[PDB]
């Protein structure tokens, strides 16, 4: 029931992901180093990791079928509002139940359990879905092309692009994901997108607080300041 | 605000 166009969409998103997610971390050596022992000793390293990852999320987004047909303005609004959520999603691939990060490390970048507890709970629940890589990359793409992001102009078009991806995901689940694993799986994936909105909001609140201090803002990168705010 | 870096990466 998966059409030729749906198979094509999935192949494009798998490759896009492979081209932008290096599971060897060969690039992490170029970040400011993690420091472990208001210290914020992990802020330089994690700011560089996040800045790097925003670059990768952008590379992935550019390859989402249809994303190129949006105006540069709408592409901007969609990336700024989704970047932290796609970083959280894509990090599920390194999450497990110098470059392994624990709760203390995130604390040492200026964040609190108000963010970190729900974030770990999200990563556990996502891991339990045991998604196929096809599903994982469709979910990141659906997250990016969300018509309800504030500031979207041509929402109809964004919606149309997202529907094509949502329909692909739903058909993929029916055709390629065997029960019991597949039971309510689409609704569960959409619930994760809802969970990400709440995480986005709490991250934004803590980010505004930590970056309000110029000494911490100094430790971020130019891209992080531009995307997450300054 | 402007987003010159994001604009440049989006090509
Ligand atoms: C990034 C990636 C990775 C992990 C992500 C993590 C673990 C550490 C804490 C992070 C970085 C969370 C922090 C709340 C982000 C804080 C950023 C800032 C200090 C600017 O407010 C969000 C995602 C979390 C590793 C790899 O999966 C690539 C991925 O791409």
């Amino acid at each position: 029931k998966l059409s030729e166009e749906q198979q094509h969409i999935i192949a494009i998103l798998l490759d896009a992901h492979h081209k932008t997610y290096d599971p060897t971390y060969a690039d992490f050596r170029d970040f400011r180093p993690p420091v472990r022992m208001s210290p914020l000793s992990m802020l330089p390293h994690l700011a560089d990791l996040v800045s790097y990852s925003i670059q990768k999320v952008i590379g992935f987004a550019k390859m989402i079928p249809g994303f190129r047909d949006l105006t540069s303005d709408d592409q901007i609004v969609l990336l700024k509002s989704s970047a932290i959520e796609v970083i959280m999603l894509r990090s599920n691939q390194s999450f497990t139940m110098d470059y392994k990060y624990d709760v203390t490390d995130v604390s040492k970048a200026g964040h609190t359990l108000e963010l970190i507890e729900p974030l770990i709970k999200f990563q556990v629940g996502l891991k339990k879905l045991n998604l196929h890589e096809e599903e994982h990359v469709l979910l990141m793409a659906i997250c990016i092309v969300s018509p309800d992001r504030p500031g979207v102009q041509d929402a109809k078009l964004v919606e149309a692009i997202q529907d094509r991806l949502s329909n692909t995901l739903q058909t993929y689940i029916r055709c390629r994901h065997p029960p019991p694993g597949s039971h309510q799986l689409y609704a569960k994936m959409i619930q994760k997108l809802a969970d990400l909105r709440s995480l986005n909001e709490e991250h934004s609140k803590q980010y505004r607080s930590l970056s309000f201090q110029p000494e911490n803002s100094m430790k971020l990168t130019p891209l992080v300041l531009e995307v997450f705010g300054n | 605000k402007n987003h010159p870096m994001l604009m440049n990466l989006l090509k």
